[PDB]
């Protein structure tokens, strides 16, 4: 990493910086409201 | 941190900022100067004997 990042095959003796550190999502979700509100399709099939 | 303070977390963020080019490495070099120039000044004045 450090090799690349210094774009070179050589580097000399001392302290460096690289990409950093990171964490990936372990997973991915979505969101939903609550229930659902009743339309009046029960009526309409059983209309008389 | 250039990748992450610009568009981080973000799979389309490096492609399209790698294209610009050498940019924010540019930067780095010149907050790595300043970073190791503070640590020569305590040097110069408490630590002459
Ligand atoms: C949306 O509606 C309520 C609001 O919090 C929640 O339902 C809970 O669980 C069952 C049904 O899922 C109910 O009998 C409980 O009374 C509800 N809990 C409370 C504290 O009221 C839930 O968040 C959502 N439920 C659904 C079915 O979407």
């Amino acid at each position: 990493e450090t090799k690349c990042t210094l774009k070179s095959f050589t580097v000399e003796k001392g302290i460096y910086q690289t990409s950093n550190f990171r964490v990936q999502p372990t997973e991915s979700i979505v969101r939903f409201p609550n229930i659902t509100n009743l339309c009046p399709f029960d009526e309409v099939f059983n209309a008389t | 941190d250039c990748t992450m303070y610009i568009c981080g977390d973000s799979t389309e963020c490096s492609n399209l900022l790698l294209q610009y080019g050498s940019f924010c490495t540019q930067l780095k070099r010149a907050l790595t100067g300043i970073a190791v120039e503070q640590d020569k000044n305590t040097q110069e004045v408490f630590a002459q004997v």
